[PDB]
């Protein structure tokens, strides 16, 4: 993972049962960003027809 | 950067977590003087004490 | 699915899953080997007179 | 009104009877064309029935004789 | 379209070819090129029809010319589609072969008077049978084996009837005419009716006239003409990979469809009869296989080593069509997301993100488009839906508003799994809900799947709004406390916000208006926590429900002043003049809604999480290491520790102390030291802030928020403070050793590596029990909701007589819970007095509100008549007014919401944490103790002759405080009546032995005891002087084990001293470990010693299976005399005595457990007798019904409560209130002789013939106690008790018996789709039952 600054209060009941906090340094950063690489197909066959 | 709950340390146990925390405030705490010699750039021989 | 006390160093007892698999899927430990016949071992440091 | 319906239970004394009172109201309010009695407010139609109940102006007795005097009168315009 | 009912009956042979279209013959399928079905087989044209509509086969008919012919060269019709699923087809078969159903189940075996192996003896060929004796040598039903059959062909040869094969059995049932057989057993029942032909034989008439009634015939037993299932549900498809893929039913047939022609090929060639027969087999063997194959033997299989699925599994267990398909589904207009937490919203609404709404409101917004017109046409609308202009957002956002929405998580534990809210629309990809309904799912924000869904139509659109809006239920329907209670954080940072301390500056000084009160706070010029008087400005409704002021000033801090702009005018100032933790903000909740009304609480719980969460974030709550303090009276405690184990170490290694007793005196100590160590802590956590304040130094409470986080008790309490600070107390290994050592260190210092080991036990084993406790669980609620499905309230009030009186459950130890807190929510049972004589407040029924528990409250009433569910008698359900308050509104209940649901799901939720002498009084009190036989001492005081005393200590005005159990033999110091002192021992004796005392007084004799006859002489060792010690029953010689011996009391001339006040002789005939001490001749008196005789869920599990203990402590049958039986061949029995009426009863006893009343004492009836736990069949048999319950309800509640787990009793009353459903009925005159029926229907009848009819023709009745497993399977319904276990066993039984069903159940009316009968449907169902009365 990555390195982060971290403090401890409850904030304005976003931290209100287990619920974690970000800014958006670490969006601009991109310290927690991710690539997914998928996969896409397409098959020709004949038919009766 | 992150805030999060206090209210999850004694009814995990998890002791732990904030013996972890302290760590890394000292972990930069040595990284910082380091940066804070190298951007002001004063010597190898000051460093290589340090 | 209890733990023996003859899985004590050849067996952790802490890495295991949560769901309906809890008491069956168990990792070996850092040190251990598969012996000749099958059996598990685990590495001892022999005492001399102290 | 808007988030409760609480003192027009009282309206009635039923739950479910309130139910199946603004049931009919808001069905004819639908493919009828008929006018409502509350002004709107910018409401859908679902929920202008229940200020008339609570305004007490749709009781169950009272939504039969508007069809009542309107069924006396509509076979009075054929024969 | 639309039915009345449903029946079944069994198929005639002729109504198997009404049905069909055509008969198959060819076991093709498809023409293996071109695919197209091919004549005959399994998809043929002829027989089902087509695949498309106008278009034949052949291709000779086109063009619409040729409409009404079947293409004659190929056979297909032309008709319309969607008829591919309707038709059915037929089969014959070349020999009639027996069905499987009713032969390993057997219905015919029962019906045939043989045993099922020997009619297996007819299905395999391998014994032949007889049908009829012609010449009388022979008889009906007679094995014969195949050489002994030749022997009947070497006798006779024709004039006998005698053949072998499933023919055979046809045969065998056209004979019999069934009037002449069940008259027969009418006759042959009365002459004798011994119980195991008693009701063996009556099965038999239970079908016998069955059969007659029905109008049936039982030669439809057997299968000739098999039917075919529709060529849809067996379907044939090809793949997405350009395969095929069939169901496993389309070969099966291939198995019948192919075994079939090789009979009719093989007989018009006659082969002998060695290969004839092992045909007939391979049918029996394949119209098994049709129907089942995991039934009869060895499975047949197909290519993946896998057992085939067959008929039944359609229809059998949780992955057949009913729950999996029919009960539940799936359904559209549906999603799924993660759940997160947004506290901006208002209590009501709740989040749904953007590009999850576009899709799920999609013929919403076709509509609307093409109402403005902005769309042409359909298809325009969903080219326009890509291309989203902005008035899509806006026409989204017209149709959304007001529309509401459910939101559901799996599983459902109780009512409140699904709830209905309004949706406010934001633009992320996540579901927002509001942070106070958390607790209502038991859903935590860790990665849930919480689903929407969304209401079509116009009703459920209001059904939102009127039931299931979250304003609409705070109240829970398990117990009437709010579900809206403060959770996690909001009751931190209040109870910040309320907190007493010297520190702030300024304090002391006067603020006049709460508002600026708030701004000495604002601009910062003192604390929050600084006491300073504020005028405060209250109303009350002191007048008729109207508010008047008054204005003062009070001593508190500023921090209390703001927190006075939330509460709505309504509730005086001291529900927040204190200390305020989450004991008192929920008492704060229900005072509201108790006063205000509704509207003001939504308002005044949205007022609260806003000045909750500001004021914590403006506070700031953290926690460090140092914050969490190791105190200094612990390690040298450990070094007391450490020089008293170390002592006993070697105490050990000499000799003198045991194993097992030092295994008791190391957790003496160091379990207690989890005690030692708990005051050092608590000690070093609440009074080590010092903050001084104009003086030298002060104390006030802790500045740490540990200490304020834990007295709380969100996360934290009193044992999970010392976890941080000491050792976590003591471990265990599962296996069943508990160590001597365990922890001693603590979290902050470090935990060894053994102890860290052992310490894994402690998970590992609780963590995989959650799972199994789940799983047990769902499978308890489920049956739960079975057998309680009835229940609606039908009518209002019944007006039955009495039933319950209520008593408090504080026995034993303090007030647990109070009288006033289980009536309430009820109605008096009758008119009801109050301790002044002839008061009476209520006119036999009214509700008991805590208005009028006030007026009990102020009197010292202990006892009250409650109107139960058990004595309400109106037809198929339970009235109002037995039923009373609904929890969950807060009022009588309306006719017609739903009741056994509403408390089976309330038993379920809680169980996942479910599976985790000397009597000294403790004050004094006056002695009141009633149904007593007691006598003076030779000492003087009070001794305890008679099992039915047990004490109670009562205050000055005669309510109950304490009350403790005396057994027989007991001695007291004290009297009745009297006063006693506090702290104080009054009941003293051994309670090891159960002594053989004597309210007799006279001398003791030896006589009718010999030693060497009847028992030896072991003198005392010691001083020397003994008895006649009376040893055990086998323990002596036989030659006088006959002998009672008894020991006679006797008199001054000698003769039989008898009880005191009666003439009946006292001699003590005694069973061993009966040693007295004195000699002959020694004089007892009243009360001498004579002898001595020394000494989970699974619960809640078996008390609703009614499940049978293994030692029942069985009571007594009748009054009288009692006395023992024969020489134990085997056990012993009890030839008891009545006083007056039959005496002849005698039973199996086992003598060897400890006996409570002898061969000459008295009892009265239904008292204690053997020992042990109890059946509760035998107290229903020998007790009513409300002492059966009354122990029920205290005996499941108490398991719950230990656990603190609060329900109303109401839930678990109407559970045996539908226990009890049948009957067995004990007399006759219209109807059975003993057999089971349902108690509802006799209470009818005896309405009807012991009514006026006659003076009696009907009968009388017992009643019975059934557990949950069959008691839903005997039910008037059939499909309920099919729904959910043993699903061939409920058809069958059925089946025979030509039942029929009127979808009185509300399951049925799931599964047919209709309106339910309850909730909304009640107003509905009650019209289309009276259009049936005319019509
Ligand atoms: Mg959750
Ligand atoms: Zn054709
Ligand atoms: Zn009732």
């Amino acid at each position: 993972g990555q390195n982060m600054r971290v403090a401890f209060m409850p904030w304005n009941g976003y931290n209100f049962e287990d619920s974690i906090l970000v800014s958006e340094r670490v969006v601009q950063e991109d310290r927690f960003t991710t690539i997914h690489i998928q996969e896409l197909a397409c098959v020709s066959r004949d038919t009766k027809l | 950067d992150i805030v999060l709950n206090p209210l999850g340390v004694p009814s995990r146990m998890n002791i732990g977590q904030i013996l972890e925390t302290h760590l890394g405030m000292a972990a930069k705490g040595i990284g910082d003087k380091i940066n804070a010699m190298l951007k002001q750039q004063q010597e190898v021989a000051k460093l290589r004490e340090f | 699915r209890d733990v023996h006390p003859t899985h004590y160093g050849r067996v952790c007892p802490i890495e295991t899953p949560e769901g309906p698999n809890i008491g069956l899927i168990n990792s070996l430990s850092v040190y251990a080997q598969t012996n000749e016949y099958g059996f598990l071992e685990t590495p001892y440091r022999k005492v001399t007179d102290g | 009104a808007r988030v409760t319906v609480q003192d027009a239970v009282e309206k009635i004394g039923n739950r479910f009877d309130l139910v199946l009172v603004a049931a009919r109201r808001a069905r004819q309010m639908q493919v009828g064309g008929k006018d409502p009695l509350v002004p709107e407010e910018n409401d859908k139609t679902t929920v202008i029935a229940l200020r008339e109940i609570e305004e007490g102006l749709i009781n169950n007795q009272i939504l039969d004789v508007r069809e009542r005097q309107e069924q006396q009168e509509q076979e009075a315009a054929e024969l | 379209e639309e039915f009345d009912a449903i029946k079944i009956a069994l198929a005639s042979p002729d109504m198997i070819r009404s049905w069909s279209f055509g008969e198959v013959k060819k076991p093709e399928t498809i023409n293996y090129r071109t695919f197209k079905p091919e004549r005959d087989g399994l998809f043929c044209a002829r027989i089902f029809g087509p695949v498309k509509d106008y278009e034949c086969l052949c291709g000779k008919y086109k063009r619409l010319k040729h409409r009404g012919v079947i293409c004659e060269k190929c056979g297909v019709e032309v008709t319309q589609t969607k008829v591919r699923r309707e038709r059915m087809g037929h089969i014959e078969l070349a020999s009639p072969t027996a069905h499987i159903w009713f032969l390993k189940s057997s219905r015919i075996g029962l019906l045939l008077d043989m045993p099922l192996r020997d009619i297996e003896r007819v299905l395999y060929f391998e014994s032949y049978v007889v049908i009829e004796g012609g010449m009388t040598n022979l008889e009906r039903q007679q094995i014969l084996t195949e050489e002994q059959y030749l022997d009947a062909l070497e006798e006779f040869g024709d004039e006998f009837d005698a053949k072998m094969g499933a023919e055979a059995i046809q045969a065998l049932l056209k004979s019999m005419d069934l009037e002449q057989e069940c008259e027969q057993l009418r006759e042959e029942l009365n002459e004798t009716n011994s119980e195991t032909k008693r009701k063996k034989l009556t099965k038999r008439i239970k079908l016998l006239e069955a059969f007659v009634q029905s109008g049936n015939k039982p030669e439809w037993m057997i299968l000739t003409v098999l039917p075919v299932l529709p060529p849809d549900l067996r379907p044939l498809v090809p793949l997405d990979g350009g395969r095929f893929a069939t169901s496993d039913l389309n070969d099966l047939y291939r198995r019948v469809i192919n075994r079939n022609n090789r009979l009719k090929r093989l007989l018009d060639l006659a082969a002998p009869d060695i290969i004839v027969r092992n045909e007939k087999r391979m049918l029996q063997e394949a119209v098994d296989a049709l129907l089942d194959n995991g039934r009869r033997g060895r499975a047949i299989t197909g290519s993946n080593k896998r057992p085939l699925k067959s008929l039944a599994d359609m229809i059998k267990g949780k992955q057949g069509r009913f729950r999996q398909n029919l009960l539940g589904k799936r359904v559209d207009y549906s999603g799924r997301s993660v759940i997160t937490v947004g506290p901006y919203l208002r209590l009501h609404q709740c989040g749904l993100p953007k590009k999850m709404a576009l899709e799920l409101f999609k013929p919403f917004i076709y509509g609307k488009l093409e109402l403005r017109g902005l769309a042409t046409t359909i298809k325009a609308a969903k080219k326009m839906v890509e291309r989203e202009e902005a008035v899509v957002w806006d026409i989204l956002d017209e149709v959304i508003r007001e529309h509401p929405v459910l939101l559901n998580r799996a599983p459902t534990l109780h009512r409140l799994g699904i709830q209905a809210f309004e949706p406010v629309l934001i633009e992320g990809k996540a579901i927002q809900l509001h942070p106070l309904v958390c607790a209502a799912y038991n859903a935590d924000f860790d990665g849930d799947q919480m689903a929407v869904h969304v209401p079509l139509t116009l009703e459920a659109q209001l059904e939102a709004r009127a039931l299931m809006m979250s304003t609409n239920n705070i109240l829970s329907p398990a117990n009437g406390e709010p579900i809206i209670v403060p959770s996690q954080d909001v009751v931190l940072g209040l109870y910040y916000m309320t907190r007493d301390c010297v520190n702030a500056k300024g304090e002391g000084m006067v603020l006049t208006g709460p508002k600026e009160a708030e701004r000495l706070y604002r601009s910062g010029l003192a604390s929050l926590h600084a006491r300073v008087k504020v005028r405060i400005t209250e109303y009350e409704k002191d007048a008729n429900g109207e508010l008047v002021a008054k204005t003062s000033l009070k001593d508190t801090t500023v921090g209390r002043a703001i927190l006075w702009m939330i509460v709505p005018k309504g509730l005086p100032y001291s529900i927040v003049n204190q200390a305020l933790g989450k004991k008192a903000i929920s008492k704060m909740l229900n005072t509201c809604y108790r006063i205000l009304g509704l509207k003001p609480t939504v308002i005044f719980a949205d007022q609260i999480m806003y000045t909750g969460f500001a004021y914590a974030a403006r506070s700031g709550a953290s926690v460090g290491i140092d914050d969490m303090v190791i105190p200094e009276k612990k390690h040298e405690i450990i070094s007391e520790a450490e020089a008293e184990v170390a002592e006993i170490q070697e105490q050990f290694q000499s000799g003198l102390v045991t194993a097992g007793e030092r295994y008791n005196k190391v957790i003496d100590i160091w379990a207690a030291a989890n005690d030692r160590v708990s005051k050092a802590m608590m000690d070093n956590l609440q009074t080590e802030t010092v903050i001084n304040r104009d003086g030298q130094e002060e104390k006030q409470v802790s500045f740490n928020s540990i200490y304020m986080m834990a007295d709380s008790g969100a996360r934290g309490s009193a044992a999970q403070i010392r976890q941080l600070a000491g050792m976590r107390g003591l471990m265990a290994k599962p296996d069943g050793s508990i160590i001597e050592t365990p922890i001693t260190a603590n979290f902050r210092e470090g935990l060894n590596v053994l102890q860290y080991f052992i310490s894994t036990h402690g998970a590992r084993k609780g963590l995989a029990d959650t799972a199994l406790k789940t799983a047990n669980s769902g499978y308890l609620t489920r049956r739960l909701v079975d057998v309680a499905q009835d229940l609606v309230v039908t009518e209002d009030d019944c007006g039955t007589h009495e039933g319950i009186m209520m008593t408090p459950v504080i026995e034993g130890g303090d007030v647990k819970e109070p009288l006033r807190d289980r009536v309430l929510g009820r109605v008096t049972a009758e008119d009801v007095l109050k301790p002044g004589t002839a008061d009476i407040l209520v006119p036999r029924n009214t509700l008991l509100h805590e208005q009028w528990c006030d007026l009990l409250e102020e009197n010292s009433v202990d006892a009250v008549k409650v109107r139960s569910v058990v004595s309400c008698d109106t037809d198929f359900g339970v009235c109002a007014h037995c039923y009373g308050r609904d929890l969950a509104r807060g009022h009588i209940i309306n006719k017609g919401e739903a009741i056994g649901v509403i408390a089976a799901q309330s038993i379920g939720e809680p169980g996942t944490q479910l599976t985790m002498s000397s009597i000294q009084v403790k004050n004094k009190g006056s002695i009141k103790l009633s149904n007593v036989k007691s006598v003076v001492n030779s000492s003087g005081k009070l001794v305890i002759t008679s099992r039915n005393t047990e004490l109670k200590l009562i205050d000055e005005f005669g309510r109950t405080k304490e009350s403790y159990k005396v057994p027989y033999g007991a001695v007291l110091a004290k009297g009745d009546g009297e006063q006693v002192a506090g702290g104080e021992t009054v009941a003293n004796w051994d309670p090891h032995t159960m002594p053989v005392i004597t309210e007799v007084s006279g001398f003791v004799r030896f006589t009718d005891m010999i030693d060497g006859q009847t028992i030896t002489r072991q003198t005392d060792e010691l001083t020397g002087l003994s008895s006649l010690v009376v040893l055990d029953s086998a323990e002596r010689t036989a030659g006088g084990k006959d002998l009672r011996p008894a020991l006679k009391i006797v008199d001054a001339q000698g003769n039989d001293v008898l009880i005191p006040g009666t003439d009946m002789p006292a001699q003590y005939f005694l069973p061993g470990k009966a040693i007295v001490q004195l000699e002959d001749g020694v004089q007892i008196s009243s009360g001498d010693t004579l002898a001595r005789i020394p000494q989970g869920l699974p619960r809640v599990a078996d008390l609703f299976e009614a499940r049978r203990p293994k030692e029942p402590a069985i009571l007594a049958e009748i009054s009288g005399i009692v006395s023992f039986g024969k020489e134990t061949k085997g056990k012993r029995r009890l030839v008891i005595t009545p006083v007056d009426g039959s005496d002849p009863y005698e039973e199996m006893i086992p003598k060897w457990r400890q006996l409570n009343v002898f061969e000459g004492e008295r009892v009265e009836r239904g008292d204690v007798i053997s020992d042990g736990p109890e059946a509760p069949h035998d107290i229903l048999r020998l007790r009513g019904v409300h002492a059966v319950t009354r122990y029920i309800v205290n005996e499941v509640q108490d398991v719950y409560r230990l656990q603190g787990v609060k329900i109303n009793d109401k839930h678990i009353e109407v559970i045996v209130r539908q226990m009890l459903r049948k009957a067995t009925i004990v007399n006759a005159g219209s109807s059975d002789f003993l057999e089971g029926e349902q108690v509802e229907y006799s209470r009818v009848k005896i309405a009807n013939r012991e009514l006026e009819a006659n003076g009696k023709v009907g009968a009388t009745y017992s009643r019975d106690l059934l557990g949950i497993t069959k008691a839903s399977l005997a039910t008037e319904s059939f499909i309920s008790a099919a729904s959910f276990q043993e699903t061939t066993r409920v058809l069958t039984e059925a089946a025979v018996a030509g039942k029929r069903d009127e979808l009185r159940g509300l399951k049925e009316n799931v599964i047919v789709g209709r309106l339910i009968p309850a909730g909304t449907g009640y107003a509905y169902h009650q019209d289309r039952m009276r259009r049936r009365a005319a019509g």
